DNA sequence: ATTTACTACTCGTTCTGGTGTTTCTCGTGTGTTCCCCGCGCCAGCGACCGAGCGCTCGGTGCTGGCGCGGGGAACACTCTAATTAGA
DNA sequence: AAACACCAGAACGAGTAGTAAATTGGGC
């Protein structure tokens, strides 16, 4: 009565899923949330690409064991959601892949090409000519800030500036869609058996890539978005904001574009 | 749009007015294909019929999930609202 | 992908559990779900071979004149009856 | 609690129940055999059922049938017709008005028959005819669609023969159409005896909707069966029906056709 | 002409109707001097009873205890083409329509319409003859009258409504169209509420007065059983059909 | 260095990693000296403990007991770009390939891989010694031998006992790459399998302590061949601390194509 | 004659609380070709108002469904040592 | 410390003869 328990496709996966305060455990081969008062909720780990847990969680060895074995990538978040951990299969990558990418990372006109690739894909438009890695990174935060400006006069949001530490709501939110975008692009990156340190814009930081492949979809759909739930100000925006990314991922189908559009930018090599 | 109901404790009246509609693979189990309209009749045959049960409905739509489902009455099993992502959690004694 | 429901009885854990890792437990043996048609025949094979002594019914959304299509595994005091190709339930008395 | 009925094109074809007795428990149509075993039917999900030979129903069962807008036939040997019960006060008295109007002018009457002649036949029907010259015409085609199926399926033809293996398929095949047909103009609130081609006869209306598809892909798939010539010939001929009337949407399309020749004058 | 049939079953036993009774007694009919045969609740009907009585053009309707509500009917929505066509030709033409309507005023209320009147201004008169009957009728039973949302108005809906089922039963035995009236259009049992409302204050609603008078702990029980008694001794049914054929003839054929 | 715990609930009180006993044994441990931490089975980890270890950069792996299995660790596909880049610009290069393939030879038979040798003439070789040691331990410990021959349908004692084995070994090397911070997928004498340098390492201490064990569990025949080649896999593993000793050989191998690997 | 509301009473299932018992569902020589689900682009559906004597009658863009296409098991191949076992 | 196999006891609901009561869920 033993069966191989194979994961599910990506792109027919449920979006991301938030559990807090209670001890995660496998009871009879199922993903259960156990609650301090002792009710249990059943989670369909299989049928969802990601769960990020919240401060207050207790995993346990099987519960990561299982995690890992359905193809879910479990994502530790702390204040707004940003990403702390993560733990998934170490060994899902693809030989093939990963040489690959690690070869248009090594070379530096192949970079330049993915570079070049990101930069036309995200805006739409080729990138200025005979320009290195530095200075298109400082015309994407030109145009970044551009951005910023634009949606804060179309959604009618008071903005000072973008602030990464929490130490106003609206960043809040972004930092919270962002973040969701970050934690799902993840998941795709590994169930494509790739490396989401390896990038190409972005060095040294663990998931470089992941921010590169996020950062060309961003402000196509989730940062306006975002910026929606500030102009209402409610007073849950996390959850709110939440749901909204899912319904995003829903309307773009974002989990099954991800693994081509990924191909496409290293189709510049 | 495929339409499932479940249903425990209710008099035998709304279990044959789902018989009316419905194919009872299982006891309290109904399962049929209606459209919205349809669906909201069934529903309203429910909570007119049902008054000491449990009934859970749950039909097919376009959402991420791919289905809703809705309550009538008090179980053990109560759905829980998750970020939006409505689940379902056993209570304890 | 198309709507999945499976009720279950007398199943062991293991069944029950392998169901809660891809459905949502709305009921005792009653679980509710919508994957494709891979996934659908993936929890069949499950259904089938970690089955003991139980009865199980797996119901999915087609496109056929009755909206949906089933399949049971097992024997219970419900049975399917083939009226001229239309599939409905008879219930056999004791016996 | 009320109990409206539902559209006729969201419902399933035909249930043919043999060898028990149909009752209502806890307020659903049943059906019970001789041995004691009970199958539930969804009568309002069912827009019509046929009630093969040794079926027993009961009042509560017809009261159920009617209120839900289900047409009861009681069917004979090989399916034809016999009897049926229906919704006696679901009509609409503006349609009824407006068919009667049509059929008491026979010019009107004209105008509809040329009408059903060129939804039929695909051509407009031949100037300064009479009816009985487009009944003429009529059986002729017919005869012709008889011999080009019976050539194109390969089966053996003799004759359009009525009274009591080929012509059985056929009257099956077409009774299962008459069925639904009938159930569909009382869907949409119509009279069967008012005629215009047929006259006089309880269902003549029905027999000329029926008459503008019959061939159409009722009979030729009917021929398909012959052509196989199986054991339990009514069975295979009655989910083949249902599966046409799946595949042509034919509830979903009956109601506007019906209107469509009432649009005729 | 007609029977009722109740509590039993129906066979055909060597070559005739037979209803069996729960004590065993025997009801054998003659397929003949039947033109239509309703069967009340508590019947059973076999494949081949069914089969004999569509030989013979026998029509079968059931309806309820004593034909209080009509449920279901043979032969949907009209048997006859020929009176179908006929009601339906005197319910087209605004003339024939108000000779039908004027038929309906006389037997109504026993004397002539007034003449050069429309079906609109008749139809007013009747309403507010309508109204003194209601006020009559409240004098005579000492019933506090006022003037429904969806217990004197619940015995005057269900009296009117035991009426309705009486007189469709008539209007099915006839042969005609229940939703094809004259006074009342558009709706689905326009024509029963004409017959009905030739009727109505005749005999039935000073029984629900009554019933309103003496206010019992179950209204509608005690009104839908005085119907039935009504429509029992009297034979309201058997004298329904030349009723009818009487209003349908005064349109001269 | 390394550490392991096991069947206790890891938790931060006053700012240190504690491990909680079922009998209440405090296990504090400091970020410092512990580059990774393996999770065994019965370890209930507090979201604290994870954010701790998370600031740090300490990286974490849930595995079996002693490390038999690997399920998940912390950074899925790598964390650091150097070593990645590192070992796959040593297996891109068809010559660092032919000189990490040389060195895992001098590692794998404590003697020089043959001059003017291609990759492939290297497995060739390896598998002619691979099978002359089957039989030479099928002498050693006196089984009736006739070869590998593995059915992923039915699941023979020997092929059993040393399928078991190998399996626990390849805990222990993924378990040991993941520690040393490389790919698990991308291999020289192995190439396109997600595991293949596991493969490759495995194949270097694979007839050093756990065949021989498998073969003397052969031997003794039980009842129960799976649960006893595991568990004796987690003595030699402990005992010999066989996980410990594997990054500096790992670190070896990959230094062999000298570029300075950080 | 049929059906349902109401009531003990049997029968079966689920659920839980005790013991034990285990930390378990794994074997990997590396790379090229025919077959079919999946997205993908273009056609069909989901209150004020007249007649008499306030009252009375009440009428008048997704979506599923046919199509190109891009991702898996035979076998197609080094290389060595006593023509097949091993990598 | 977490999780599953196995078994006995408690709680709970469906199915089923029995009794009794009705022939019923409006109106226009």
């Amino acid at each position: 009565t033993w069966l191989p328990l194979n994961p599910i496709p990506l792109k027919d996966r449920v979006s991301m899923i938030f559990l807090q305060y209670g001890q995660i455990d496998v009871i009879d081969g199922a993903f259960v949330l156990i609650d301090k008062t002792g009710i249990r909720t059943h989670i369909p780990v299989g049928s969802v690409a990601c769960i990020m847990l919240e401060p207050g969680t207790r995993v346990s060895h099987a519960a990561v064991r299982l995690a890992a074995q359905v193809g879910t990538l479990l994502v530790w978040v702390g204040e707004a959601g940003v990403r702390v951990y993560a733990s998934g299969q170490p060994g899902g990558a693809r030989s093939d892949k990963l040489l690959y990418q690690a070869k248009l990372a090594l070379d530096e006109d192949l970079r330049l090409k993915v570079v070049r690739k990101m930069f036309e894909l995200r805006f739409g438009e080729p990138a200025p000519a005979r320009r290195s890695v530095e200075q298109l990174r400082g015309i994407e935060g030109s145009r970044v800030r551009a951005t910023y400006a634009l949606l804060a006069k179309q959604y009618g949001v008071t903005w000072n500036g973008r602030r990464y530490d929490p130490k106003d709501t609206i960043n809040q939110c972004i930092s919270a869609a962002t973040s969701c975008l970050y934690g799902v692009t993840e998941a795709a990156i590994l169930a494509a058996g790739y490396a989401p340190a390896i990038g190409f814009v972005h060095t040294g930081k663990p998931l470089s890539f992941v921010y590169d492949i996020a950062d060309i979809i961003k402000f196509d759909t989730v940062v306006p978005k975002a910026f929606e739930i500030a102009r209402r100000n409610p007073g849950e925006p996390d959850r709110e904001v939440r749901l909204a990314c899912r319904d995003i991922f829903r309307s773009s189908k974002t989990l099954a574009k991800l693994i081509p559009l990924i191909e496409d930018v290293l189709a510049a090599g | 749009s495929m339409l499932v109901v479940v249903t425990e404790n209710v008099p035998p009246r709304l279990r044959g007015r789902l018989a009316i509609w419905l194919l009872e693979v299982r006891a309290g189990v109904y399962v049929g294909d209606v459209s919205a309209k349809i669906r909201e009749m069934i529903w309203e045959q429910i909570a007119g019929l049902a008054e000491e049960g449990n009934v859970v409905m749950a039909w097919a739509t376009n959402t991420e999930t791919g289905f809703e489902f809705q309550t009538f009455g008090l179980n053990r099993r109560t759905p829980v609202d998750l970020d939006g992502l409505r689940l379902v959690s056993f209570l304890p004694v």
